[PDB]
RNA sequence: AAACUUUCAACAACGGAUCUCUUGGUUCUCGCAUCGAUGAAGAACGCAGCGAAAUGCGAUACGUAAUGUGAAUUGCAGAAUUCCGUGAAUCAUCGAAUCUUUGAACGCACAUUGCGCCCCUUGGUAUUCCAGGGGGCAUGCCUGUUUGAGCGUCAUUU
RNA sequence: UAUCUAGCGAAACCACAGCCAAGGGAACGGGCUUGGCAGAAUCAGCGGGGAAAGAAGACCCUGUUGAGCUUGACUCUAGUU
RNA sequence: UUGUGACGGCCCGUGAAAAUCCACAGGAAGGAAUAGUUUUCAUGCCAGGUCGUACUGAUAACCGCAGCAGGUCUCCAAGGU
RNA sequence: UGGAGGUCAGUGACGAAGCCUAGACCGUAAGGUCGGGUCGAACGGCCUCUAGUGCAGAUCUUGGUGGUAGUAGCAAAUAUUCAAAUGAGAACUUUGAAGACUGAAGUGGGGAAAGGUUCCACGUCAACAGCAGUUGGACGUGGGUUAGUCGAUCCUAAGAGAUGGGGAAGCUCCGUUUCAAAGGCCUGAUUUUAUGCAGGCCACCAUCGAAAGGGAAUCCGGUUAAGAUUCCGGAACCUGGA
RNA sequence: CGAAUUUGGGUAUAGGGGCGAAAGACUAAUCGAACCAUCUAGUAGCUGGUUCCUGCCGAAGUUUCCCUCAGGAUAGCAGAA
RNA sequence: AUUGGCGAGAGACCGAUAGCGAACAAGUACAGUGAUGGAAAGAUGAAAAGAACUUUGAAAAGAGAGUGAAAAAGUACGUG
RNA sequence: UUGACCUCAAAUCAGGUAGGAGUACCCGCUGAACUUAAGCAUAUCAAUAAGCGGAGGAAAAGAAACCAACCGGGAUUGCCU
């Protein structure tokens, strides 16, 4: 009754979603999350994962801010008009 | 480097119906249960990757060198090697061929054929000129899109 | 029948009805409807016609 | 092409929130109108000129906050400079530049001598 | 010493690795103690430290630190050198003195090993040096 | 369920916008070899599982 | 003797090889040094006249200012003399702003869009209750300010 | 149910294939040799054969290949004294 | 069938906590007269935010690769024999 | 065979490459050359250079396709039938009639977890419902979830977990009142200054942890295509304020 | 089949670890040591495969040593220069 | 020194089963409770000129016709 | 009694500052095993991978408690050797 009888049984999430990273990788009963490590300061991260770090990294997402920092510096922060 | 190695394909081993090649865990994906980790294999490393330490730049002696330049000098003075190396100089008075100076220290591309024209390597020109033909594969979209032929080389 | 800002309780939506249609209001109902939206009910009192008042608005 | 800002800027408080409080109120009759109407693109032009309207509204006030504090240190946070966490932290021209009385002796009893070898 | 951190003792390895109790830190306690000090101090820069006294369980250390954002340091270039970013916890980089001594920065033939840098030296004596045209 | 949260709900309003075809123009967009929404999805077939 | 098995060809199928192409990759070389509590990287949810999506952006939401160019954008529609012009544009540049909920994430909490407290303002006959608008309240550490504590301790009394 | 019909419609397996007797042969042939023989296309059954299929024998041996367990094996070790 | 009550049996088993609300002891403090106290008596005035709420809950809405004879907690419960 | 240096001022949109052709020639052969068809943009001979350079197998890899084969099979859960309507088309849809079943620890009425719009209406049948389909939990377009009283929210349970402090190189571990100087709560001060203070009481150990535990309070009738102890009508109750 | 009962939800224990009324049982179809990524293209005296043509020459299964006996070194046999 | 970041220039490199996993809405779709795993997928034509109209079918569609240099290019599109 | 001083506190006191990312290169700590030794334990792999802390455009080192034994050289770094 391993199999299919109890497959019938899982219904209880281990994991929701996290608020550091949408992930569904929150342990509830742990209150850690299994991806980036929420709600420890560091998002976690290993050196054997490198697809992982592909993934999670700079430029995977907006960069909402350090997209312009390029074209800031080349400009040599100004203020002005 | 890492080209054909950026998964984590494990062999199956035998009792399974398939070869022993590593193969591509998960499911749901159409990846998954595919083979990896060979030059055979779809996706897999190419036998003796290439390497950038393979030896590019060849050491020649320098006192060969310069025979292989003295030679190639006083071939130049040859008229049957230069009409085997196919330079068009038919209508040329005599090889090797000197001219003054004022080469030297003529200015403009119009003038430089005209000095072409007088001492004869026109028509040279004109077979690099008409030697124009597009690469025969796929080094035109290698930055070598097109081919000619060699003119006149003037010292 | 209002769709109404999500960040606007019963309170905000009272008052904000109140001052942009000159209407007194009985009663507020909302629900986030399932596009994630919220929707307002707004009963006004027996002094005032909602057909009068949407038809004011611009919708018949 | 709605309202253009160099005109806006030339208005006072009163009358860029009444501008404000009409555009909005043409926002919202234009929302009414696109709840029935197949296409109504007029709606972009109006919500640009309220952002036109807030923008040149900011700027007003962000000047006069600047002409406030002007002259005395302590500028608010997000009124000072935003070059850098790098390049807040290091040190000024004038730190860096700063040496001691031995070496600033020193420097001027032997600065690096300009000199050439001909003769 | 530095007991090794694994259960019960076990390594999981030869038995030239599965000592566990008379293994030594290799850093000082020094070194340490202006660790821990600087870390709780994040905001100043250990400058140096030394010793004070000791009983059988605790070394004492007095820990010298620099404040960077203060502004009778960051002019008076005699000690404005910390207050650039190139000296963001020496304590941790091993830059104070006994981090140099840990490290054994020194000159001489005593430490052929350890003098640029032990894991520099060790990558330039390691690579392989190949030439366009191999010498 | 019944009984959901907000953060819940959030994710289910999205889902159920996000769950619609394609817009007939962006085909008639040039230089568009969009067809149609290949993130197409149904309750039954593939669940989100938050 | 057709039916049938097989072989071959023509035409038609199935499939997507081959050939040619290439806004991609890979390797080498050259130059430069710039993330974040002034809130980063990342996440979530939204924003287009008609959008669901590796686009862009943030309730000023496919963007606003400023600057340059100089007449477009375009799949359809469209404000519609904006065209000898402080002026089109899914343009470029970009120095002013906006920047939802979050996130090292900072009032406390967080599988809750949960629960406070402080200060001003406006309403409900209100310092207290309720509601709305704005502004705040983390921790370690440094320098200083103020208020203190300790027969730790020094001068000034029977 | 099987069966026949309408619709729908897989899989295992497959070097090529598919009648035997004896011979010899890797000493138990569908093919080879010598004989018997040998007539399209097939349906339902059946379980003799295909040394039928299912799995790089799980027994045994070999490998200077392991692992679980045990001990006065060798070499150590947490703890404890 | 459900709820309640008064009882009886069992245990080397005697069968949660907290928020919260009320009460009692005590007597601090305060209180006269054209008016004091009582808002634990009656009546009268105002407000009550945020999020969930549809539907299935299974031989088709969950898990088991599926609209899978499997698995998955619970309430109501007519007549006759 | 791919690419490279020279050369044939080589072939080519008047048709390169590729492909197909029981057509021809040449070489012992690897192979080369040509006729015809198709096609539409590049390619070859020679002298050399170079290599990711030649496949029948590897239970090879990826993709594609067969024979088997119109074959096994689509046979558990008692069962369907007649007639109209709709429709191109009906064993399967709708309606009517009949026969039945579940038989109230139901094949009924609701909920918890889970799902996420599957709910409802309109249109529609290419795919999906291992037959069919006009039907559908499918496809397309829209509509729909209304609370002071039901929950969450508050409490604490097993437990989880900051702080103070102590370990650890450190990621972090312990610890939850501990060797801590750990706060909020009553009434006056109360507009020469406030929310200060010579007013007063005390001394909890943060916090999180139950949609079945504990708890402030709502019922009836009507109403929708789809919501209702939530809307409407009526009739109440609680909490907090004045 | 009234209890060493059955069961929901919450919570604790995590891999040489847990948990076990004890079967090496169970620990997400995985258990005499889970799963995931990496070291790692781990090593294999062992099995399998190893891609064009023609021409000329053309073997060995023996000697000695080897934890050597499915393997090497050495000498022999062979090609080429 | 520098397989990261930002700008550039290049190659006897690869040429869509190759080259990065990703030439494409690619770290996407979707698989797993989770750590993680992880694709397939480029080419009409110079220009949609993307087939008006007739006819037969309920329709899909066919047959004509038409556009185009070509429909032996009809979106299921280069060659095939 | 009034003032210091020392040490220790408190404040939504004034102003700052740290955290977190990315880590190719750089500075340290910690730290294997596969592997080779044709077995294997020292050794090897390797003072490497994984783990942890910390910077910059480079970092680090750096003006000798050096090298040397010479007629002496003369901070550090890198290349050839």
């Amino acid at each position: 009754g391993k199999g299919t009888p109890s497959f019938g049984k899982r219904h209880n999430k281990s994991h929701t979603l996290c608020n550091r990273c949408g992930r569904r990788s929150f342990h509830v009963q742990k209150k850690t999350c299994s991806s980036c490590g929420y709600p420890a300061a560091k998002t976690r991260s290993y050196n054997w994962g490198a697809k992982a770090k592909r993934r999670h990294t700079t430029g995977t997402g907006r960069m909402r801010y350090l997209k312009h920092v390029s074209r800031r510096f080349k400009n040599g922060f100004q203020t002005g008009s | 480097e890492k080209a054909g190695h950026q998964t984590s394909a494990e062999s199956w081993g035998t009792g399974r119906a398939v070869a022993r090649i590593p193969r591509v865990g998960g499911g749901g994906t159409g990846r998954s249960g595919q083979g990896a980790f060979g030059n055979m294999c779809r996706g897999g490393r190419m036998f003796a990757p290439t390497k950038t330490w393979r030896k590019w730049n060849v050491k020649v002696n320098h006192n060969e060198k310069r025979y292989a330049t003295a030679s190639a000098i006083a071939a130049t003075a040859v008229a049957s090697l230069v009409l085997a190396r196919g330079h068009r100089v038919e209508k040329i008075p005599e090889i090797p061929l000197v001219v003054s100076t004022d080469l030297e220290s003529i200015q403009k591309t119009k003038e430089a054929v005209a000095a072409l024209k007088a001492v004869g390597a026109h028509s040279d020109l004109l077979k690099v000129l008409k030697s124009k033909k597009l690469r025969a594969g796929k080094g035109k979209y290698r930055n070598r899109r097109w081919t000619q032929r060699r003119g006149p080389l003037v010292v | 029948v209002f769709q109404v800002s999500m960040k606007a309780n019963k309170y905000q939506i009272k008052k904000a009805v109140k001052e942009l249609y000159e209407v007194d209001v009985l009663k507020v109902n909302t629900l986030v409807r399932p596009n994630g939206t919220k929707k307002a009910y707004v009963r006004l009192t027996a002094d005032y016609d909602a057909l009068d008042i949407a038809n004011r608005i611009g919708y018949i | 092409a709605g309202v253009k800002a160099y005109e806006l800027r030339t208005k006072s408080k009163e009358q860029l929130a009444s501008q404000l409080v009409d555009l909005k109120k043409e926002l919202a009759e234009l929302k009414v109108q696109k709840l029935s109407r197949p296409s109504l693109p007029k709606i972009k032009t109006v919500r640009k000129s309220i952002a036109c309207v807030l923008t040149v509204i900011n700027e007003q006030q962000r000047e006069a906050v600047r002409q406030l504090y002007k002259g005395k240190k302590y500028q608010p946070k997000d009124l000072r400079a935003k070059k850098t966490r790098a390049l807040r932290r290091a040190l000024t021209k004038f730190e860096a530049s700063q040496v001691t009385e031995k070496q600033r002796k020193k420097q001027i009893a032997f600065p690096q001598r300009k000199y050439a070898i001909k003769a | 010493n530095r007991k090794r951190p694994v259960p019960k003792g076990a390594t999981y390895g030869k038995p030239t690795n599965q000592g566990v109790n008379e293994l030594k830190y290799q850093r000082s306690l020094r070194a340490t103690a202006e660790e821990r000090v600087g870390r709780r101090a994040a905001n100043l820069r250990v400058l140096n430290s030394y010793w004070v006294n000791q009983d059988s369980t605790y070394k004492y250390f007095e820990v010298i630190l620099v404040d960077p954002q203060h502004k009778a340091i960051r002019r008076d270039a005699r000690y404005n050198w910390i207050c650039d970013p190139v000296h963001k916890h020496r304590e941790a980089r091993g830059l104070t003195a006994t981090g140099k001594k840990s490290r054994g920065i020194n000159k001489g033939h005593k430490f052929n090993n350890t003098k640029a840098g032990r894991r520099k030296t060790w990558k330039r004596q390691n690579t392989l040096s190949l030439w366009r045209y191999r010498k | 369920a019944a009984q959901k949260s907000f953060r819940i709900k959030q994710k289910m309003a999205k889902a159920k916008k996000q769950n619609r075809p394609l817009p007939q123009w962006i085909r008639l967009r040039t230089n568009n070899t969009i067809r149609y929404n290949a993130k197409r999805r149904n309750w039954r077939r593939t669940k989100m599982n938050i």
